[PDB]
Order: structure tokens, then C-alpha cells, then sequence
């Protein structure tokens, strides 16, 4: 019953996609060792869109995990909830990526590539009514840049109907680990817009920025950001999985955010998020929720949304509410920032309420806004693409395997052209 | 939500400074002022049945001394008559206005009890209960400047007029309780009560 | 919160009763794996009651050639968590359950078919397994799993089956299971000169035979299960 | 699963070799003898192989036509652990004459070596790469490493290769012709080395005298030192970690192009406890001392010159929010710039293992630590100065007669100073804004 | 007025085994070598590499 | 999960007639019991070559 | 040695009365019981029966096995057997004792501490100085001023000079120093042998 398969790739998303499914597992009762532990019978009712079904009553992940380096996948199994993955659903190459695209995408992606797509061919057969896909992976590292949208190419030429949803993490210039993640990052951004319907931009300047100064916890740690991401990616498919007063899914999402088919880049933000020692001092109604939803600093980007005009937004209440404090607010909070709004598409934003609340919470809430604002982290990344290549630096490597200069000039084109198209349509009367 | 509790309220809590004001005013007129408060209530009850009315409530408070506005008797009496019968138990009242009993202070009690009945063959009589206690042991529990003499009449004056009242081992429990309840230190009335009786 | 996997703290439902005339029917889980076999065995459940890790280890019992029958001494209240897991332990009879098991023999020799049966018991399923073999008669042999039950009323003199059980040195356990008190018990067995084997297991902790738990280890598990399911295959007949 | 071999030739390498593998035995708990006490699994596979009875037995072979170093070695409280016959050892040494190592007596120890290599090699499928340790200014490890080099180069083909060399100092050194042997031995590295670190020994002197308060060192406590520098970069091939680098990691982002592959290094905290527990010494400190030109270990001045890249690994108790903090103020610093075409130029590794104390050693145990390789232009300062050193040398022809007698044409040192000078203009030319 | 005594002015040393806190954290010199804890790269799948089947490749 | 196959019984592997003699096609290897005996044979050997060598 | 040393512990582990001989019954008693985990505390005709245990040795007239042939059996049994550790592991299996010397430290090692601590000197203050070093810390504490140093002061004077030598390394290399064997070194002769000695 439109179900969806989990693909993650490379040692960001290895680690995203492990606390990601121990959000699900508790949130539809799940334990370590796959058997059933709820209170409801609503947390069973739709158990088959995430869980295959296995003998004795236990339930197994649709999740193909793949890496180019196996030490990702002994971390993997070794951390809490790691019994439920199928052993055989682990594809990983013996030789690794090393930060380079090329090899990544040319020589090791290339010869890999044939069992893992063998997998996930496997399981999209299981089952009766495919959904869609959703990816997980880092834009910039080897193996999840590489080989990951290649897997995007080949597997949008065997299911040309279903959707594809991406998780993407882009590094920032502010915390830089990788000298050569322009390179990486460009590349992958071209062949991104080719094919994905789909993606979701993190960076982890902003995840950083959220733990700092709303949670206020002094030493954070890449739990702590892995669990943000997984629960904003639980909250825009949980409508899908609960019942409510307003049924909404991945494809109605895409129909109502998605004027252009070029134009697929979101911005993510949760709410609510409260410190330890606040907690008792905040009362949860909806127009506290609808004022952190908007916040600026709240969104998952590096790309501030006030510098440009929301092209159309989408809402996803989780909890028990009346329609008339979300109908309200989404016109009271379009009303009072007319200006942040682009004119020629009136009513740009979407609401839907599902009445099944997370665990701890009695109300939450998932945004997802397409904004034209979101071209500056572009042009930043394109930035730093053109400083390095005027002088041809670490260029050696990515010619090695016999990609040549046409595809980085190429890129260049592409990357521009997709900048200049957000430009035009925020600068546009009727 | 496990982070923060809801408080609220599920049960008409007990009112708290009326009751402590009271139970620090009673300190002022003497050791014996608890006993006053039951045994007006017993004597304002003249018929036995375990409760008092509306204005017999006022009487009893008004008799001891102590000028409670409306609003206070309104709180107090909200509490105790929690639906509105009309009456009151003062058994409750009183045990509350007291404080808690200490188990070990109720236990020596009920010993006390057994040895002044056992040279009288275990029958208890309230000759016997004058006959054999310490007057001078007032001062420990607080300073007085009246003479050993005064003390025997003051302490009989308390008791009743006749010697012939037949007595109960509940009846002798809380009698030395409200005694209690003027000192704060469990181990200064134990004391003064291997003083009285020679335990 | 209790590290309980819904599988020691979940009831079974039962399938057999059997009468024990002076408390009348009592229900009882017999496995349907391997009735064929005409050897005989029972099962005694451990103080959190029948749950889903008895009942299956039973049955893995059953694969090797046996059948299991496993009798209620809580008559179907099931322990939910450690507090009163105790309180169902002393509201137990010992002079209450020693008849059952009496009953639940003449019933699998009489009804079943069987011909020689045996018991096994775990943690205080083993403190009765000691207490059944030496109060009731027609035993053929028994293998108590760290327990010990009371020596007055039940002394070991009496047994008159060789017995082999199983503890391990890291019990945490005072007067109960301690290694100590097993040697003891062992010694005193001895010196009644009635056949006792005492088999010790290096770097096993309590319940080391409970499946799915923090004090599971594997290694110990398959050697005891494999040394008590050849003793039985040799000694019943 | 990662497995490096290395390679240790001349009295330079074998000595450092001892202090290494001392601090390996003891990081893993290995004892002298060479059996584990009785006491993810292992992860010991990357520098000892288990031979099935206990004994563990080390991934190295030791080279030098001197009978002299190896004896002790073999008398030494080491003898169980090492393989009785991969102790490679000659008959008569090359004193100081780069061409008796290289074309007279370094052929016929060479064909024993890649037996042994070969051998060894094949006990491995997972490969990453070998190390070498050469004393360049000596006779046997100028002209055995340059020759090994280009066996290893044409036998294996794309195994990475990573050389800590030494070279000699600027204005002190031990013999009087090291600018002959350290210029040809520079040719021969530069085209078939993948990564060159520099390892001067007045850099390690100031070092030990600034910071241990060490009046009297030796070079028992050079090679100490070193051998911590090569445990903090391999450290994250056996140990988990936040974010984890291998040896394929290390050129993809320290060289941007083939011609120039050579990196300067440095670690912090070189401490002793008398100055370490009085002190607080945290991540940000630490960053800040490493960065300072009085403490690399080369005899340079980066001020000098451009940064190319850096990489930094640390290991300890560190997170990775305080790290990017730290640097954010290197870069905030005007002291320290980076060339035009580097916007972004750190890769770090962390690490959860933190140091371990040798006892009988000088340092002192600390909960954080960092160690440096750095790409920078001014590095082509000390190649100048060994240009200054040969052209006063080759002017008159002094000493020349000593190379030519060995068979050697008399036209390679003539290539050989070519071949520097066009480095030395590449260098430059990298250093330009466009 | 004599001087307090000569036996309790200032000495670099005393009778007190360790002078300083400085010197109670120093390693041992002749102690065993300690194995580390469960802090190591993970191993689990590594395993299938170096067995002796991964040829035989078609 | 039970059985011979799956889990590589080491006990399937002795003749019907001879406690000694083993089946010829089914042998998984030598037992640590026989491995040992071979490492303390070599361990004799070296305290075995001293001899000699002390006599010449 | 070793085998001497271990087969003594091996009849004292019995001989627990100290009368230099054992009954036959309680060595034939404890073969059997490391044997077998069953064979119940009492047997039938247990003397006789077990009596084949043993009697491969040979009694007095007294019918006691003398301590010196239960020693001298075993080394009539090793010469069939020419390592230590298969005699060692041997007689441990056959006794149920487990308990030896680790190791004895050895000049090798001796020779590596006494090289540390020679060379820890050096890099202290100037070459003509650390003598002065040395004994400014006997004149601080030798308060009987008579020249004669103790073990005890050895660790403590270790302890300052920033070497902790380990008890058993330090005990080999004070015993390996003094001649005398009577556990007090004389300081001029320690200060002669760590300092001018031309041999390691
Ligand atoms: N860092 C360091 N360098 C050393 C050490 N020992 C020797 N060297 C260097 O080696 C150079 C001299 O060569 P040696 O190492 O003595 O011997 P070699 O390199 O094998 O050359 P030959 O003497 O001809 O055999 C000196 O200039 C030192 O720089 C040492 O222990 N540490
Ligand atoms: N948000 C988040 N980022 C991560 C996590 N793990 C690694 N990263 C980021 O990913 C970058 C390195 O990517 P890399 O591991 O090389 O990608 P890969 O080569 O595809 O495996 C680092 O800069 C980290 O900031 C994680 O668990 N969460
Ligand atoms: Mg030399």
C-alpha cells in the first residue's frame, strides 16, 4: 500500500540513516530486536510502508545501506537498533573513494553499482504498489557525492513514474573540513537537478547554529544533529502513515511546491525546539508554532530566506487541533509579510494536520518552502569552484580516470543557468 | 510530556497557614492548652455523636480564645467539610491542628500505660495516675516560676473534679499527645515522662 | 525501566489441563513438537511465571526427542515487572505445587503414553526440581538449573535418582544459588552416597540460560544444553 | 584491514625504527618478547601478523651495509620479536659516497631485499602503503633508498609511498660531504616518492630544549619524538574515530600537483609534566602553539612564504565544535595566509585514543594532542641553501674524485643541479596571485 | 631570640617519598604494557576478505 | 539451526570401526588437542639442538 | 631448578604435617579426585583399589614415601622429556596446581635499565655537574652521616631523580651491585659504577 524504499550512502548518510530508523521504530514501537511493543493498534494499521514482514512476528527494514569503504557498516551494526537491518541488504566495496568524484563515479561506483542496483530492483518487486525513493547522502564526500547520484541516474531510467525525495547535506564555506569539496559539490549539483524530483538542502553550519543558541546545550556532538535531521524526515511522510482530518503525501507535496520542473530545491525547519530548563515556561499552542516555523534562523540552510521571496510553502501540523487556528494563521502570517511573498501565485501555502503527535509532544510541526533565496549558497559554492580551477589545482586526480576539462566546463554552465532562473522568477511582475 | 509535570489539582488540599497559626497560638497558653481544645469539643458536645454544626464550630474556637475572621473560617471549614454535610468531625480536626505522632513516643505511651496498671492489677485508675508523678518535672518541658505546691492543683484542676473516672487506654494516649504537641522536641517530652512516672 | 522484551513477561496461552483431584484442574502448555517420542519430561517455569523464552526453550527441548509438558503453578498470572515478580514468589505454596507435578506425571505416563519421564527446572523451577525428586516417586531423573530449595523440609537424603545440575560461579545470590553452597550440597549429596554431578560453568552469571537478556552467554548455553540433552538420551528409557 | 610495510635503511632509519616500533609494541600492548598477556577486535593487524602460536611478528625489514647497528639490535632486548633473516644486513659500508651505495656494493643486498619485501607482501591483501626512513646525508642510506625507490617504482606501480627523510641542517651537520649525497638522492625521490617530510634535526634540537627543559638531549630523544609524529598519523587506520582519514586521504588534499609533494611537520604539546600540569592545555590552545614557526620541526619560516594546504589530526578527548572554532581564528589571523586559489585548505582527523607515555620518556600524558603536515612555498628555502652548499663544493671540483673512481659519470651531477634549479622555479612560480 | 631550629628551614628535600604531586602520575618505568579498552576501529565485515575464497572470481 | 550440515559438526567425521581412522572426504582439519602437540614437539627441537651443539 | 622448584610445592601442597613423608593413601586419593569429578568422596575397597595409583614409587620400612625419591621419580621421568614447559604443563594437569615464578629478570634487561637511568643524568644541568647532584641528596638525607645506603632509600632516591623503578627491576639491579649480601651498598662505589665505568 504505496510504500517506500530507504537508500543510503556514503559515511554522512550511513550515520543519518542509523538514528533515522530508530526514531521510526520507537515512534511505531519497535524494539532493538524487532517485535512489536506498542499500546495502539493505529501504530500497526500501517506497519507495511517502512517494515517488511519476516517469520515469527518481526518486522525488517526496506533499507539498502551501501558504501565504498566497509568500516561504515562494522560502525553501523555495533551501535543500538542494529539487528534489524537483513544482512544481505549491505553492499560495499573493498577499496574506498578517498574525496575524489571521479573515482567515485568513473572507476569504483561503475563496477559496484551492478549488485546494489540488483538489491534495490529486488525490493522494489516485493512490493504491490511502489510510492517512491528517498535518498540520504553528503554532496560532499567521495562516495556519497560519487557513486550516489550515479545510482540516482540509473535507477530514475527503470522507474520513470515514481518520485524521488533526497536528503542532501552541502558543505558550508564557514566550517570546511574538505579541500576539494567544491569539485564534488558542483558536479554532483548538475547531475542533481538532472533527475532527482525532489531535494532537501542541509548544511551543518545551520545544524551547529541550531544547537548553540535554541537548545542551548554547551558541547554538542554528531548525535545530536543526526537526531534534528531524522526527525524533520519522519514529520513530512507522517500523514502517510496516520490517519487526520487532511490527507496529504510525498506526490501532493511535489504538485503543490513545484511551479518549474527545474525548480526542486527546499529548505527544511522543526518546530517545537526548547531547552532543557524552558520547557516548563513555554505554553505549546499554534500561533507559538506558526512564529518558529517562519523564524529565519530556524531553517536548516546556510541560505537566509528574508533576501528572497517565497516562491510556495507547505505546512504539516502533527497532533490534535482545530482547522480554524491553522486556516487563520497561514492567512494572518501571509497578510502581515506581503513582501516576502512572491505576487503572481496568490495563496502559495499549503496546510495539513495529522492527529497522531510524537511521543513527549502534544503538537509539531514540519516546513518545507520552496524560496528563491536559496540560489545564494550557489553562488557561493560556485565562488570557491572558480578560485581553484583558473590555476587547475588538484586537477591531476579527477583527469586520472578519464573524465576531461568539457564536464567541469559543463558544469560551470549548468550550476550558472539554474542561479540565473531563481534570479528571473523573484524579479517578476505580473 | 516526561520533562515537565502538570501539577494541577486532583484534591482539596489541606488550607496550611490557618492551621499553622492556630497550632503556634495554642503554644502560648500553656502545656496543657491542647488538652482545652478537645475537651471543649468533647463538653460543647454534650450528646456524643462525633460531629459539630456550623455555629457549634464557632463556639468551640470562640471559647479558647481565638477571634478568626469569616474568611478564615470559610477556608478551614471548606476543607473539613469537604461535600457539605452541615457537620464536622472534629476527631480529624484535632489530629491534624496537633501535628504527627512519633511512633516511638506513642509506643513508650502505650508501655507507660501497662506498668502504672500493673501495680494496680491492671486496672486503671486516676487515683493512682495522681498518686505516683513527678510535679517538679514541669520545668524541663518549660520554665515556670509556680511552686511545687500550686502544681498538684493545677494538674488536678485539668483532670476532673471527681476520682472516680473510669479511664481508657486511648483515652490515656491522647491525653499525653496534646501534652505533646506544646513542646517541638520529641526527646524533651520522652524524657520528662521517665521523670513522671519513674520509666 | 526493565530491560523486558515482552518475551519473560508475556503469558502463553495454555492447551492441557489435568486434574489434581484435591485443587481440582489446573492448565498446562504442552508442546506440539515431537509427540511421537515416548520419553517423557517436564519443565518448571522461573519466578516471573510461563512466558513466551520458557515456552520456546521448551520446544527447542523437544526437538532433540522429547516431550515437554509444562505445568502452572501461578494458574495464569504472569509477573509484569521486577517489584512484584517477588510478591508472586512468596504467595506461592511449596506444600500447594508439590502435588502438581505428581499429577502432571500421572498424566503424561497415563494419557500421553509415556514410559519413563523426566524434570528440569530453571532458577526456582530448579529449587522445586530438587524439592519434586525427592518428595514424589516414579522420577527417572532431574537437572536442576542453579537452584536450591529448602534443606529441612526437603532434605537431598531422600533422593534416589542421579541428579546432575548446573551452576555457575558469577551468582550474585546469597544462600540460594551461591557456587559455595552448591559445592556444599554436592559434599552433602556425596556423603548420603546417592548419585549427584555438579557441573560448573566458567564466566556464567544467573539465568546465563535465559535467551535475549543482559545476562545471556552463548558459549555456556549450547554446552549445558548439550550435556543435559545427552544425559537424558542416555539415562531415560 | 589497512596494512602498511616499512622500510628502514641507514644508521638514521634503523635507530628511529627502534623507537617507533617500541612505542608500537607498547601502544598495543605487545610485550618485548613478542606474546600477548592473557587479559571490533584486535586491530593489531595493521603493524604485526599472528603467527598461529601467539607470537606476533612486525611488518618491517631493516637495511645497512654495516654489520655494526644490526648487532645490537639482534643483541638487544628486542631479539624475539624480529624475524631472524628479515634483519638485512651487509658486509661493508658505503662511507659517506653516494655512489658506492648506489652502483658498486648497494646491488648485491638489493635482489635479498625485494625477495623479502615480496614475501612479506603477499601476507597481506589489503595494502595501503609503504613508509621509508633514510638518513639522507650518509653513504648506504642515500644510495640504498634512492635505488629501492626506483625497484618499488616499476615492481608495484600505484602503492603509495611515504619517505620521512632526513636532511641535513643549514649551518651544523656531522660529515663534510652531504651536499653531494643529499642533491643526488634529492633527484632520485623527486619523480618516484609520493609524499617527503621534512625531519631537520636543529628544528628537533630547539624543540627539546625550549619546551622539555632538556640541557644535555641525544638522539635517543629525536627519535622519540619522531616516532610519535608517525603514531598520530597512522592512528586512525587502527583506532574509530569522529572522522576518519586513511593513506589515500593524505595526496588528494595535501599535493595539488605532482611536481611538489614535499610537506614540512609539526606536533603539540611537546611538554613535560613540571610546565604540563600547571597547565590547563586546551584544543584551542594547542591549535595555536602548533601553528607557531619557532616549533616545526623543519628549519624554515613559513612567514616566509604561502600556505598550500593543510591537515591536521587530532587525537583525544577533543569535539569537533571546539575544532572548527580554533580554526576559525587561525584564519581570522593575519600572521598566517594562504595562497589565491585555496579558499578552503584543512582537512582534520580526530581521533579517540589519546597518546601513549612510554615510560622512561620525557613527554607527558596529556588528554589532547595535534600533529601537522603543511604544503608551503617557503619550503624551497632549504633546497637553496643545499644549492649554496654544492656550488661552493662543485666550483673547484673538491672531493669529485672520490665519485668518479666508483664508475659514476661525471655528468650526473650536472643533471642532478638542474633538476633542483627547476624546482626551486616551480616553487615560485605556484606562489603568484593571478 | 634563637632561629627556630636548623632542621626546619627551607630544604629542596624532605622524608616524604613523594615531594611534589608533580611526581605521583609519572609512569612506571618497568611496568607490563596494559592492552587498550574497547576503543578501537570496528571489525566485523572486514572478515570476508581475508579468507582464503575471495579468488575464484567467475 | 540444529543439525550437522548447517552448523559443521566436528563429530560426523570418525569411521564406523576405528576410533583412529577418519572418513576420507569428510575432514574439516586438525583439533587444537593435535595442534598443540606439534608446537611442543618444535619447542623440545630447540632445547634438542643445544645438546648437540654442546657436545661439539 | 624450575623442576626442583616446582615438584618441592608439589609434595608440600600433601605433606602438610611436615614430617618429610606422606602417607601412600592421600597421594593416590588426590590423583583420582583432579581425574575424575564423579567418583564420590568413599569407594568400596578404596585402599587397595586406588593403591594402583601410586606404588610405582617405593615406601620405607616404616611403609612412608620419603620425600627424597617422590623428587628423585620425577627425575628418573624427566629425561623422557626435554621441554620445561610440556614437564611444567605435565605435572600441573596431573596435580591440579597452577602456581609458578612469572619471570626472573635478566641481564639483558638490567643492562637496558641501568642504561635508562646513566643516560637520564646526562641531560641534567653540565657534563661536569649531576655528581655533585647525586650526593647533595645523600648529604640531605643520610642523617647517621656513616656512608652506608639502604634499599629503601634507593626507591625514594629514585623517586626524586624522576626514574620509579619497579620493585622487582629494582631489587635485580641492587642485588646485581653489591657483592657483600648484606643488603646495605656502599654510596661511593654506587656512584663509582653508574658514572665512571667504562662498560655499560
Ligand atoms: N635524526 C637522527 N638522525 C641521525 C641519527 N643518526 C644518524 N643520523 C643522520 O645520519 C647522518 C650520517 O649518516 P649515518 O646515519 O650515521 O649512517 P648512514 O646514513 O647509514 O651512512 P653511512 O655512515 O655511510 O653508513 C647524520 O648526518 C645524521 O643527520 C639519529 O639517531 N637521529
Ligand atoms: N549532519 C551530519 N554530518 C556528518 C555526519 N558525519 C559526517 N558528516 C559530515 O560529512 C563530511 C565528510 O563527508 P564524508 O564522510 O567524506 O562523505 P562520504 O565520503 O560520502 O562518506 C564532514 O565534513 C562532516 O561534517 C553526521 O552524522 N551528520
Ligand atoms: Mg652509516
Amino acid at each position: 500500500m504505496r510504500e517506500i524504499v530507504h537508500i543510503q550512502g556514503g559515511q554522512c548518510g550511513n550515520q543519518i540513516g542509523a538514528k533515522f530508523w530508530e526514531v521510526i521504530s520507537d515512534e511505531h514501537g519497535i524494539d532493538p530486536t524487532g517485535t512489536y511493543h506498542g499500546d495502539s493498534d493505529l501504530q500497526l494499521e500501517r506497519i507495511n510502508v517502512y517494515y517488511n514482514e519476516a517469520t515469527g512476528g518481526r518486522y525488517v527494514p526496506r533499507a539498502i545501506l551501501m558504501d565504498l569503504e566497509p568500516g561504515t557498516m562494522d560502525s553501523v551494526r555495533a551501535g543500538p537498533f542494529g539487528q534489524l537491518f537483513r544482512p544481505d541488504n549491505f553492499v560495499f566495496g573493498q577499496t574506498g573513494a578517498g574525496n575524489n568524484w571521479a573515482k567515485g563515479h568513473y572507476t569504483e561506483g561503475a563496477e559496484l553499482i551492478d549488485s546494489v542496483l540488483d538489491v534495490v530492483r529486488k525490493e522494489a518487486e516485493g512490493c504491490d504498489c511502489l510510492q517512491g525513493f528517498q535518498i540520504t547522502h553528503s554532496l560532499g564526500g567521495g562516495t556519497g557525492s560519487g557513486m550516489g547520484t550515479l545510482l540516482i541516474s540509473k535507477v530514475r531510467e527503470e522507474y520513470p513514474d515514481r518520485i524521488m525525495e533526497t536528503f542532501s547535506v552541502v558543505p558550508s564555506p564557514k566550517v570546511s573540513d574538505t579541500v576539494v569539496e567544491p569539485y564534488n559539490a558542483t558536479l554532483s549539483v548538475h547531475q542533481l537537478v538532472e533527475n532527482a524530483d525532489e531535494c532537501m538542502v542541509i548544511d551543518n553550519e545551520a545544524l551547529y547554529d541550531i544547537c548553540f543558541r535554541t537548545l542551548k546545550l554547551t558541547t554538542p556532538t554528531y548525535g545530536d544533529l543526526n537526531h534534528l535531521v531524522s526527525a524533520a524526515m519522519s514529520g513530512v511522510t507522517c500523514c502517510l502513515r496516520f490517519p487526520g482530518q487532511l490527507n496529504s503525501d510525498l506526490r501532493k507535496l511535489a504538485v503543490n511546491l513545484i511551479p518549474f520542473p527545474r525548480l526542486h530545491f527546499f529548505m527544511i525547519g522543526f518546530a517545537p525546539l526548547t531547552s532543557r530548563g524552558s520547557q516548563q515556561y513555554r505554553a505549546l499552542t499554534v500561533p507559538e508554532l506558526t512564529q518558529q516555523m517562519f523564524d529565519a534562523k530556524n531553517m536548516m540552510c546556510a541560505a537566509d530566506p528574508r533576501h528572497g521571496r517565497y516562491l510556495t510553502a507547505s505546512a504539516l501540523f502533527r497532533g490534535r487541533m482545530s482547522t480554524k487556528e491553522v486556516d487563520e494563521q497561514m492567512l494572518n502570517v501571509q497578510n502581515k509579510n506581503s513582501s516576502y511573498f512572491v505576487e503572481w501565485i496568490p495563496n502559495n501555502i499549503k496546510s495539513s494536520i495529522c492527529d497522531i503527535p510524537p511521543k513527549g509532544l502534544k503538537m509539531a510541526v514540519t516546513f518545507v518552502g520552496n524560496s528563491t533565496a536559496i540560489q545564494e549558497m550557489f553562488k557561493r559554492v560556485a565562488e570557491q569552484f572558480t578560485a581553484m580551477f583558473r590555476r587547475k589545482a588538484f586537477l591531476h586526480w579527477y583527469t586520472g580516470e578519464g573524465m576531461d576539462e568539457m564536464e567541469f566546463t559543463e558544469a560551470e554552465s549548468n550550476m550558472n543557468d539554474l542561479v540565473s532562473e531563481y534570479q528571473q522568477y523573484q524579479d517578476a511582475t505580473a | 510530556n516526561p520533562n515537565v509535570n502538570p501539577v494541577f489539582k486532583l484534591a482539596r488540599e489541606v488550607p496550611s497557614p490557618i492551621i499553622n497559626k492556630l497550632n503556634a497560638d495554642l503554644k502560648k497558653q500553656g502545656p496543657f492548652a491542647f488538652r482545652s481544645l478537645s475537651k471543649a469539643c468533647q463538653k460543647a458536645d454534650t450528646f456524643l455523636n462525633g460531629s459539630l454544626s456550623h455555629d457549634e464550630f464557632k463556639w468551640v474556637i470562640k471559647e479558647i480564645g481565638f477571634s478568626l475572621t469569616k474568611t478564615e473560617f470559610d477556608n478551614l471549614f471548606k476543607f473539613f467539610d469537604k461535600n457539605y454535610e452541615g457537620k464536622v468531625i472534629y476527631s480529624v480536626f484535632i489530629d491534624l491542628v496537633r501535628g504527627q505522632q512519633s511512633e516511638i513516643i506513642t509506643q513508650s505511651l502505650s508501655q507507660g500505660y501497662d506498668a502504672l496498671a500493673s501495680n494496680n492489677g491492671g486496672k486503671v485508675t486516676v487515683e493512682s495516675i495522681v498518686q505516683r508523678y513527678n510535679p517538679l518535672a514541669i520545668q524541663i518541658i518549660y520554665p515556670t516560676r509556680k511552686i511545687a505546691q500550686d502544681l498538684q492543683r493545677e494538674f488536678v484542676a485539668e483532670w476532673g473534679g471527681n476520682l472516680q473516672q473510669q479511664v481508657n487506654k486511648n483515652a490515656f494516649v491522647e491525653f499525653f499527645s496534646d501534652v505533646r504537641a506544646f513542646c517541638d522536641s520529641e526527646s524533651k517530652f520522652h524524657q520528662y515522662f521517665s521523670n513522671a512516672f519513674g520509666l | 525501566m526493565d530491560d523486558i522484551n515482552k518475551k519473560v513477561t508475556t503469558s502463553k496461552p495454555s492447551n492441557v489441563i489435568f486434574n489434581t483431584q484435591t485443587r481440582g484442574y489446573c492448565p498446562g502448555y504442552l508442546s506440539p513438537h515431537n509427540q511421537i517420542s515416548k520419553k517423557g519430561l517436564i519443565v518448571l517455569q522461573e519466578w516471573w511465571g510461563m512466558n513466551e523464552s520458557i515456552c520456546l526453550l521448551a520446544d527447542e527441548f523437544a526437538h532433540q526427542g522429547f516431550k515437554v509438558l509444562v505445568p502452572d503453578l501461578y494458574r495464569g498470572k504472569v509477573a509484569k515487572s521486577h517489584e512484584e515478580a517477588g510478591h508472586l514468589l512468596t504467595g506461592l505454596d511449596w506444600k500447594g505445587a508439590i502435588e502438581d507435578i505428581a499429577h502432571a506425571l500421572q498424566y503424561l505416563i497415563k494419557l500421553q503414553g509415556c514410559t519413563s519421564v523426566g524434570i528440569t527446572g530453571f532458577c526456582m523451577g530448579g529449587a522445586l526440581t530438587l524439592a519434586s525428586l525427592s518428595a514424589i516417586e516414579g522420577f527417572s531423573c532431574g537437572s536442576p538449573f542453579y537452584g536450591i530449595c529448602d534443606q529441612q523440609t526437603f532434605p537431598v537424603t531422600n533422593i534416589r535418582v542421579p541428579v546432575l545440575a548446573h551452576f555457575g560461579e558469577d551468582d550474585s545470590m546469597v544462600g540460594f544459588s551461591d557456587v559455595e553452597s552448591a559445592k556444599a550440597l554436592k559434599l552433602k549429596a556425596h556423603e548420603a552416597s546417592v548419585d549427584f554431578r555438579l557441573r560448573t560453568y566458567p564466566q556464567a552469571g544467573h539465568a546465563f540460560m535465559r535467551k535475549e537478556s543482559k545476562t545471556y552467554q552463548p558459549q555456556a548455553a549450547a554446552a549445558a544444553f548439550k550435556e543435559t540433552v545427552e544425559f537424558f538420551q542416555q539415562l531415560l528409557k | 584491514m589497512r596494512e602498511v610495510i616499512s622500510i628502514h635503511v641507514g644508521q638514521g632509519g634503523i635507530q628511529v625504527g627502534n623507537a617507533c616500533w617500541e612505542l608500537f609494541c607498547l601502544e598495543h600492548g605487545i610485550q618485548p618478547d613478542g606474546q600477548m598477556p592473557s587479559d571490533g577486535d584486535d586491530a593489531f593487524n595493521t603493524f604485526f601478523s599472528e603467527t598461529g602460536a601467539g607470537k606476533h611478528v612486525p611488518r618491517a625489514v631493516f637495511l645497512d651495509l654495516e654489520p655494526t647497528v644490526i648487532d645490537e639490535v639482534r643483541t638487544g632486548t628486542y631479539r624475539q620479536l624480529f624475524h631472524p633473516e628479515q634483519l638485512i644486513s651487509g658486509k661493508e659500508d658505503a662511507a659517506n659516497n653516494f655512489a658506492r651505495g648506489h652502483y658498486t656494493i648497494g646491488k648485491e643486498i638489493v635482489d635479498l631485499c625485494l625477495d623479502r619485501i615480496r614475501k612479506l607482501a603477499d601476507n597481506c591483501t589489503g595494502l595501503q602503503g609503504f613508509l621509508v626512513f633514510n638518513s639522507v646525508g650518509g653513504g648506504t642510506g642515500s644510495g640504498l633508498g634512492s635505488l629501492l625507490l626506483e625497484r618499488l617504482s616499476v615492481d608495484y606501480g600505484k602503492k603509495s609511498k611515504l619517505g620521512f627523510t632526513i636532511y641535513p641542517s643549514p649551518q651544523v651537520s656531522t660529515a663534510v660531504v652531504e651536499p653531494y649525497n643529499s642533491i643526488l638522492s634529492t633527484h632520485s625521490l623527486l619523480e618516484h616518492t609520493d609524499v617527503a617530510v621534512m625531519l631537520d634535526n636543529e628544528a628537533i634540537y630547539d624543540i627539546c630544549r625550549r619546551n622539555l627543559d632538556i640541557e644535555r638531549p641525544t638522539y635517543t630523544n629525536l627519535n622519540r619524538l619522531i616516532a610519535q609524529v608517525i603514531s598520530s598519523l597512522t592512528a586512525s587506520l587502527r583506532f574509530d574515530g569522529a572522522l576518519n582519514v586513511d593513506i589515500t586521504e593524505f595526496q588528494t588534499n595535501l599535493v595539488p600537483y605532482p611536481r611538489i609533494h614535499f610537506m614540512l611537520s609539526s606536533y603539540a604539546p611537546i611538554i613535560s609534566a613540571e610546565k604540563a600540569y600547571h597547565e590547563q592545555l586546551s584544543v584551542a590552545e594547542i591549535t595555536n602553539s602548533a601553528f607557531e614557526p619557532a616549533n616545526m620541526m623543519a628549519k624554515c619560516d613559513p612567514r616566509h612564504g604561502k600556505y598550500m594546504a593543510c591537515s591536521m589530526m587530532y587525537r583525544g578527548d577533543v569535539v569537533p565544535k571546539d575544532v572548527n572554532a580554533s580554526i576559525a581564528t587561525i584564519k581570522t589571523k593575519r600572521t598566517i595566509q594562504f595562497v589565491d586559489w585555496c579558499p578552503t585548505g584543512f582537512k582534520v582527523g580526530i581521533n579517540y585514543q589519546p597518546p601513549t607515555v612510554v615510560p622512561g620518556g620525557d613527554l607527558a600524558k596529556v588528554m589532547r594532542a595535534v600533529c601537522m603536515i603543511s604544503n608551503s612555498t617557503a619550503i624551497a628555502e632549504v633546497f637553496s641553501r643545499l644549492d649554496h652548499k654544492f656550488d661552493l663544493m662543485y666550483a673547484k671540483r673538491a672531493f669529485v674524485h672520490w665519485y668518479v673512481g666508483e664508475g659514476m659519470e661525471e655528468g650526473e651531477f650536472s643533471e642532478a643541479r638542474e633538476d633542483l634549479a627547476a624546482l626551486e622555479k616551480d616553487y615560485e612560480e605556484v606562489g603568484i596571485e593571478t | 631570640y634563637t632561629p627556630d631550629l636548623s632542621a626546619s628551614a627551607r630544604t629542596f628535600h624532605k622524608d616524604t617519598i613523594y615531594e611534589k604531586d608533580y611526581q605521583k602520575h609519572i609512569p612506571e618505568l618497568g611496568s607490563k604494557p596494559t592492552v587498550p579498552k574497547d576503543k578501537a576501529r570496528p571489525y566485523n565485515e572486514f572478515t570476508k576478505t581475508y579468507d582464503s575464497t575471495h579468488m575464484k572470481i567467475p | 539451526n540444529t543439525n550437522n550440515f548447517q552448523t559443521e559438526n566436528t563429530g560426523t567425521c570418525t569411521s564406523a570401526f576405528g576410533p583412529h581412522r577418519v572418513i576420507p572426504y569428510h575432514w574439516k582439519g586438525m583439533n587444537p588437542q593435535q595442534k598443540k602437540d606439534i608446537i611442543l614437539e618444535q619447542d623440545q627441537q630447540r632445547h634438542e639442538r643445544e645438546i648437540l651443539k654442546n657436545l661439539e | 631448578q624450575r623442576r626442583a622448584n616446582f615438584v618441592l610445592k608439589v609434595f608440600d601442597s600433601i605433606d602438610s604435617e611436615q614430617k618429610g613423608a606422606v602417607h601412600p593413601f592421600s597421594l593416590a586419593e588426590r590423583l583420582e579426585v583432579v581425574k575424575n569429578k564423579d567418583y564420590q568422596i568413599g569407594s568400596k575397597t578404596r585402599e587397595q583399589l586406588v593403591g594402583e595409583y601410586v606404588a610405582q614409587f617405593h615406601k620405607n620400612q616404616d611403609g612412608l614415601i620419603t620425600r627424597d625419591e617422590f623428587v628423585s621419580y620425577y627425575e628418573d621421568l624427566g629425561l623422557g622429556i626435554s621441554s620445561d614447559q610440556h614437564f611444567i604443563e605435565i605435572l600441573q594437569t596431573q596435580w591440579g596446581i597452577k602456581e609458578d615464578d612469572d619471570l626472573a629478570i635478566t641481564k639483558e634487561e638490567v643492562k637496558g635499565i641501568v642504561k635508562t637511568i646513566r643516560q637520564k643524568l646526562i641531560q641534567k644541568t653540565k657534563g661536569a655537574n649531576d655528581e655533585f647532584l647525586l650526593r647533595k641528596l645523600f648529604k640531605e638525607f643520610d642523617i647517621s652521616n656513616s656512608g652506608f645506603l639502604t634499599l629503601d632509600e634507593m626507591n625514594a632516591m629514585l623517586i626524586k631523580l624522576e626514574i620509579p623503578i619497579q620493585k622487582r627491576y629494582l631489587n635485580a639491579v641492587f642485588s646485581q651491585l653489591d657483592r657483600n649480601h648484606s643488603g646495605v651498598i656502599e654510596f661511593e662505589e654506587f656512584v663509582y659504577y653508574i658514572v665512571n665505568d667504562p662498560y655499560p
